[PDB]
């Protein structure tokens, strides 16, 4: 059990820290740790040294990256027997030594990252007032013009960006309380020095309640109403209404995940009956943990007669 | 291969065989074509017109998962960490704007044991 | 929708000639256990059991009753209940040694109470 | 036939219990062969009691 | 001894805060939750400030967890918006703005602390130590994967067998005999010592020495009595007492057949004849011999085996089925609180003693009544000294009523004295000011109800919102309290059981009655509402006088609903029908057992539709293709899909609907075929589950998910439940009938007055059988006390004055032996002479008495 959980450790260690390896290895200790690295390290030291006396090959992941690194910082223009071109789509996360080796790899050979985020306007923290200032350039259409964050001055050197963590007020507090991950990711991404970034946005028009909200969360405009003065919280009829017979957002409660498996099924059919126009290559249905729900599952889609038998 | 030397018990040979059987998957048929049922997918974001979630209520959404309690990068935390927690907090918004059309979410309110009350988590 | 039909019906059957006595001795020892288990030959049997877990360390049900009447039916010719009981250890349906002593010994009184008055007018 | 614990003797030495020689699959082997040899009225033989009912053409199980 | 301030009370060193029934307790944490995470109270406050994360909760049940979590995830919701708006409807929220300096810092302070609310420390006792222990695996012992398990019965058990085959099989008969009187087998054996093994295993007064062997011990005894047996016959022969009317003729018999008494060895019971042969009886009934003295030595203290056998049993089970656990790598529920306790009772987890104060500078604990031994050493042990890091006590202390689980008030009596600060909360919010003054008029007779210094008296004040509740019945109004009397000198309550509880089923006819025709009303200042048939209740004690009021109530035709339905799902007649159906559907072929589910009342045929089918060849074909494709479905995908395409193939769940009452049979084949599932995930051998159904039918276990759901909600009848049950619910009318009988302990088993450990003597010394019988004098009028914080309008009780003597005219009763016959004697022994006056004398406009009605209104 420990052998299998410090393996699990020193592996996410090489995926994560190569300079603690990199000390490591050496022998001296890093300032500022917690416990456990006085046994940890020579551990790993020790490891090294007996993967070297039986004769196996040395070579591993953290030295492996920094001397390609080093070696194709200074090259020709390409070097034979490598993709002239490629894409690269669907990615949110990555450990950001991957995005130092494409930082590399972009001055010989073209990529594309098909990038995704959920706003238009930056979004990101900041490190310095004089961060903010390089980050003050353009960024261009496809094919015409050229676009940037919102009222160029007055918003980014105002109080938007406190002095140490990123905007305080963001808005939107779905955002502000999911985006974490997000924001931690562009703001790696929009820390490089031969990135040439231009996006292609379609505008939503606000007609249901989820185009009402994904075009609050996209243009990064809050419409709460707290009531802070008497007029204002006496008045209702200053937010946008609804129609009372409209169904593009419900919720339903139910006591057994059966009854719930069987309420969704009863709502799916009846939905699928009254809109014609409804392919079942496109309603998907996601679940919290598949082994705990399956069987339910398996019942209905089982026992559903011939007449009306949805597949699955 | 790793050159060991000495000599095992059974049981570790044992529980070794049964978690290696008990661990491979099979993820072939995602796009059959019929409706699909799926966990929430790490690193995954298509659109579709309609999604549907169920299992939201308190203590399950999002997964607790405790570290192993001497890890290192647990005390300093830096930008390319992944959270279990964060990354399901992200896939719910991501979620949340892949929809196209309409949208479904349901949790359990009451336990049917004693009509006892339950509450839905934080996101909903 | 509709409800269920009572079970009770009128059946058609007609009387064979000879009977045996101990068909009819089953009959009366319970009527409508009688006419489910013999006229239309379904039985309501509760299906063989597991296996108890472990050796009898006591005795109750048949598993006595059946000794109890071997050792009457012994006693009664008042024959040597020793060889019996040696059967009965042989057989491994006693508890080892002085446990299965004592009950043999109390087993013994209680039928020899008995068959006293039994063999009083044999 | 009353068989409830574990194979042999040895087996049942090995855990550290007494060898009451009795319930396990060799002595209910043992009776049921003695009872197909033969019948189980004629008494015991070496404190075992044959086995009356395996004395057909089904003993191949056995 | 003081009242509290919720705001004015200081977060430092300890604080114990009882509360009593009627309180708002949930209302009383979550405030103090709320100042805490802001760091309110200037003076009498915390230090510093604290995130979410750093607040430890721990509660009993998840149920309670739940609710609590959701409660303080709407104060803060609510709390973080009157922020803003600097004004609130709510007079405690107006008032804890006063101390607020900064109205834009709590706005940031409470929103970033809602975003952290999911992974909120709150958790229940099991999952505290499991979670530390995960945290802390070093120093610890723990493995990283645990195959959790919860039933400690079979292996108990099984493990109690090999000691009964290792420890009684080779004695002698001579020996063995006395072993065998006592009794038979390891399942008679372990019935009687179960309790004793679970939880902390106690300290056993007179330890027998430890090396003693049986044999030993045995022939030990023998020359015990072997000395007294051989010099008797010089004893008697002499006319050492003087013949008289007083000498009796049978003692010259006795001692006559004290000379055949001297006989063999092997006889262990001895006479009652020597019972008048010793100095203490003799003389009051000279040394007459040097042996004479002898024999009132060994007929002071008695002889036998059991104490011994019980010694050698206790400690080497427990060992066994510890090792068993160990070696094939489970750990229990009940097993990783003692893991937690040894390492903290160590040294070498002082690094984590001091790991888990840092990171949970705080700690409150729920409802405290279930405070074990071995929580409250760890407590003691982490937060009662280091100081700068407080604790905080919320507790009931009265009603106490899981002894049988394990809960234990000699805790908490040893945890009042070294605590200083003691606090209490009046206001009700629930019930009458009449049944406020009753509870409070009932406890001044005696001080110290409880026969205990360490519990106090009960002043509790009514609120003032509420303080005009009436409950009014044809034309006048109606008293608080009602008790019924019984004539006669010396009835049982089986009586009462028997005759008068159709009295109760009366009045409560006539309540309904007179509600649904206008006469009773039920008013809250000058709005009324009539008497529905459904919120009234009637308590019991044990459940085998539901049987007892049940018959009572349904000769007055009234329809009576069980909400104490223990009963497990597998006793019915549903599964011992579904496993011929299913094992019929394994045995597709055996036309014997095949027509077992054909003719079942589930199924639904009938004689003529059987008959048809038993001669027709081509009919009974045809439902074995049938069968072979279920077959191929179960053996394919699961349970499930093979059922509930036989619950619609046959057009059954419509069919009886038709029927008498067919949706109350009709839940159980649902409640079934759910358990399968969860049975045929864990299990893999598809054969097996028939075996697994067989296996529990036979044992029922009263565990949680087999039993019973309820059906009505639209109407309900009268409620009948349990007193364990019916904790923390609102009940507007209830009845509690048999209150006045009792049941009078024998196991001697008794926690010492100052060491308040749990000291066993197997032995049956009167001494210690006072001290067992007092605690349960006191649980009794704990639970009486629980059976009285019900009842917003109208309580009423019964009593009957029961002799436990089979005679009548005597003079005297034994009802003060019970719990309310003591508190209403005043602690003397009265008579019925004595307690006609005493039951009258303090009636004054809350009791309303009325003698035994043998007779029936309607």
């Amino acid at each position: 059990q420990l052998s299998s959980k410090a393996a699990d450790l020193f592996d996410q260690y090489l995926v994560y820290r190569p300079d603690w390896l990199a000390q490591w290895e050496t022998g001296h200790l890093v300032e500022g740790l917690g416990e456990a690295q006085a046994w940890q390290a020579p551990l790993w030291k020790a490891l090294v040294e007996y993967t070297h006396q039986l004769g196996q090959p040395r070579w591993h992941r953290a030295n492996l990256y920094q001397r390609f690194i080093e070696t194709l910082e200074s090259a020709t223009t390409c070097p034979p027997g490598l993709p002239s071109r490629v894409f690269i789509c669907g990615i949110s996360a990555l450990p950001p030594v991957y995005l130092q080796a494409l930082q590399a790899l972009g001055k010989h050979i073209e990529i594309h990252l098909l990038f995704t985020n959920p706003c238009r306007y930056y979004w990101g923290d900041i490190k310095d007032p004089a961060y903010l200032a390089k980050l003050l350039t353009r960024q261009r259409r496809h094919s015409f013009e050229d676009r940037e964050l919102p009222l160029f001055r007055d918003s980014e050197n105002a109080g938007q960006l406190f002095n140490s963590d990123g905007e305080q007020d963001v808005g939107n507090p779905l955002l502000a309380s999911w985006g974490k991950l997000g924001r931690d990711y562009i703001y790696l991404l929009s820390d490089l020095e031969s990135s040439q970034e231009l996006d292609a946005f379609v505008d939503v028009t606000p007609d249901n309640l989820l185009h009402n909200i994904q075009s609050d969360i996209l243009e990064l405009e809050n419409r709460a109403v707290a009531g802070v003065n008497i007029e204002e919280f006496s008045r209702s009829d200053n937010k946008r209404p609804l129609d009372p017979l409209d169904s593009s957002i419900t919720f339903h409660v139910c006591h057994s995940p059966q009854r719930e498996v069987e309420v969704l099924h009863d709502r799916l059919l009846a939905m699928l009956e009254e809109d014609p126009t409804l392919t079942p290559r496109d309603i998907i249905v996601m679940v919290a943990d598949i082994d705990s729900y399956s069987p339910f599952i398996q019942a209905v889609f089982g026992s559903a007669p011939a007449d009306r038998y949805l597949p699955y | 291969g790793a050159q060991y030397g000495d000599a095992v018990p059974l049981s570790l040979l044992r529980d070794e065989l049964a978690q290696r059987l008990d661990q491979e998957r099979i993820s072939q048929r995602f796009l059959a074509g019929p409706v699909n049922i799926c966990t929430l997918m790490p690193m995954r974001s298509i659109p579709f017109k309609v999604v549907c979630l169920l299992g939201m209520n308190d203590g399950v959404y999002p997964r607790q998962l405790a570290p192993l309690g001497f890890d290192l990068m647990s005390q300093k935390p830096k930008r390319g960490d992944r959270s279990r927690r964060d990354d399901d907090r992200y896939l719910f918004l991501e979620a949340l704007i892949s929809a196209q059309q309409k949208l479904y979410i349901s949790y359990i309110g009451r336990s049917i044991q004693d009509n006892s009350e339950r509450f839905p988590s934080v996101l909903v | 929708g509709k409800a269920h039909s009572e079970f009770v019906q009128p059946l058609p059957f007609t009387l064979p000639e000879t009977v045996p006595l101990e068909t009819l001795q089953r009959f009366w020892a319970h009527p409508v256990r009688a006419f489910f288990q013999m006229r239309l030959q379904v039985n309501f049997r509760t299906e063989d059991s597991e296996i108890p877990d472990t050796e009898p360390f006591i005795l109750e049900g048949l598993s006595r009753y059946q000794i109890n009447q071997q050792l009457l039916n012994a006693l009664v010719e008042q024959d040597d209940a020793e060889r019996l009981f040696r059967r009965f250890r042989a057989a491994g349906d006693l508890p080892y040694g002085a446990f299965g002593e004592i009950f043999w010994e109390t087993q013994c009184q209680e039928m020899q109470q008995l068959a006293d008055r039994v063999i009083a007018c044999r | 036939s009353g068989i409830r614990w574990g194979i042999d003797d040895d087996n049942v030495r090995e855990l550290e219990l007494p060898a009451t020689g009795q319930h396990t699959w060799r002595f209910g082997l043992t009776r049921m062969l003695l009872g197909y040899a033969m019948e189980s009225a004629q008494g015991e033989w070496q404190s075992v009691l044959p086995y009356d009912e395996s004395s057909g053409l089904i003993a191949e199980l056995v | 001894a003081e009242t509290l301030d919720p705001l004015r009370l200081p977060l430092q060193g300890e604080r114990l805060i009882e509360a009593s029934a009627g309180t708002g307790k949930t209302f009383t944490i979550a405030a103090l939750y709320l100042r805490l995470l802001l760091g309110l109270g200037g003076s009498a406050a915390f230090p510093r400030p604290l995130t979410v994360e750093e607040l430890l909760v721990v509660t009993f049940t998840e149920a309670a967890t739940a609710e609590l979590r959701g409660r303080i995830r709407s104060n803060i919701h609510e709390l973080r918006i009157a922020c803003l708006r600097e004004t609130t409807d709510n007079p405690l929220y107006e008032r804890l703005l006063e101390e607020i300096d900064d109205k834009a810092q709590a706005a940031q302070w409470l929103l970033l602390a809602e975003r952290q609310m999911d992974e909120a420390a709150v958790f229940t006792i099991h999952g505290f130590c499991q979670r530390m222990l995960n945290l802390n695996a070093f120093e610890s012992g723990m493995l990283f994967e645990q195959q959790l398990i919860e039933d400690e019965s079979l292996l108990r058990y099984q493990a109690c067998a090999d000691f009964w085959r290792r420890h009684c099989y080779p004695l002698p008969r001579e020996i063995a005999q006395v072993v065998f009187e006592t009794w038979k087998g390891p399942q008679a054996l372990l019935r009687d010592i179960n309790r004793y093994l679970q939880g902390e295993a106690p300290v056993i007064k007179a330890p027998p020495p430890d090396d003693e062997t049986l044999a030993s011990r045995h022939a030990q005894i023998v020359a015990r009595i072997d000395t007294v047996k051989q010099q008797w016959r010089d004893a008697v022969g002499e006319l050492d007492a003087l013949i008289e009317s007083s000498g009796i003729d049978r003692r010259k018999f006795n001692r006559s057949n004290q000379a055949k008494w001297i006989d063999k060895i092997s006889a262990w019971a001895e006479e009652e004849t020597n019972s008048y042969q010793l100095p203490e009886s003799l003389e009051k009934f000279t040394p007459r011999h040097p042996l004479f003295e002898a024999i009132d030595q060994l007929l002071a203290e008695p002889l036998s085996i059991r104490d011994l056998v019980i010694t050698r049993a206790l400690a080497e089970i427990r060992e066994t089925v510890a090792r068993e656990k160990r070696r094939r790598g489970e750990l229990g529920f009940d097993d990783m609180l003692s893991r937690l306790d040894s390492a903290l009772r160590s040294e070498s987890g002082e690094v984590l003693a001091a790991a888990i104060r840092t990171r949970f500078p705080v700690a409150m604990i729920d409802e405290f009544q279930d405070t074990d031994p071995q929580q409250y050493r760890i407590f003691r042990r982490i937060w009662h000294h280091q100081p700068e890091t407080a604790l905080l006590l919320i507790g009931d202390p009265k009603q106490a009523i899981y002894a049988f689980r394990g809960a234990d008030i000699f805790t908490y009596m040893k945890a009042r004295s070294e605590v200083h600060a003691h606090y209490t909360l009046d206001t009700n919010w629930r019930s009458a000011p009449g049944m406020v003054n009753s509870v409070n008029k009932l406890f001044s007779q005696t001080d110290d109800a409880f026969m205990f210094r360490e519990i106090p008296f009960i002043p509790v004040k009514s609120a003032g919102k509420n303080q005009a509740l009436r409950f009014v019945f044809k034309g006048e109004t109606q008293p608080a309290m009602k008790m019924w009397l019984m004539e006669g000198e010396s009835c049982g309550v089986g009586d009462y059981q028997s005759t008068m509880a159709q009295v109760c089923a009366a009045q409560i006819r006539d309540w309904l009655q007179a509600g649904q025709r206008g006469e009773a009303l039920l008013m809250n200042g000058d709005d009324a509402r009539p008497v529905r048939a459904s919120d009234i209740s009637v308590l019991v004690r044990s459940r085998q006088e539901a049987a007892q009021v049940r018959d009572a109530l349904t000769l007055l035709e009234i329809p009576s609903v069980y909400l104490s339905n223990r009963d497990s799902v597998f006793e019915t007649l549903e599964a011992q029908e579904m496993l011929w159906l299913l094992q019929a559907v394994m045995t597709p072929e055996r036309e014997n057992t095949l027509r077992s589910a054909l003719a079942t009342s589930m199924m639904g045929l009938n004689a003529l539709d059987i008959e048809t089918l038993n001669n027709d060849e081509h009919a009974w074909d045809v439902v074995v293709e049938e069968f072979d494709g279920y077959r191929q479905i179960w053996r394919k995908r699961g349970v499930m899909p093979m059922l509930r395409a036989l619950m619609s193939a046959r057009n059954i769940a419509e069919n009886l609907l038709a029927t008498a009452g067919g949706e109350r049979r009709l839940t159980d084949i649902l409640h079934i075929s759910e358990l399968l599932q969860e049975a045929g995930t864990q299990l893999e051998s598809e054969h097996a589950l028939v075996r697994w159904l067989s296996q529990h039918i036979l044992e029922p276990d009263s565990n949680a998910s087999s039993q019973q759901m309820r059906l009505e909600s639209d109407k309900h009848l009268v409620q009948i439940v349990t007193i364990h049950k019916s904790k923390g619910l609102e009940y507007p009318l209830v009845w509690l009938p048999f209150i006045t009988n009792f049941r009078v302990q024998e196991q001697a088993f008794y926690h010492d007055r100052h060491s308040f450990e749990a000291v066993l003597d197997l032995n049956a010394a009167p001494e210690s059988v006072d001290l067992a019988e007092a605690e349960r004098l006191a649980e009794d009028l704990r639970l009486l006390y629980v059976a009285l914080t019900r009842s917003v309008w109208h309580c009423s009780l019964g009593v009957a004055p029961l002799v436990r003597r089979r005679g009548d005219k005597k003079g005297d009763t034994d009802v003060h032996q019970s719990a309310l016959g003591r508190l209403l004697q005043k602690g003397e022994p009265q008579d019925a002479a004595g307690l006609r006056t005493c039951i009258e004398a303090l009636c004054d406009d809350d009791i309303a008495w009325q003698t035994a009605q043998t007779g029936d209104n309607q």
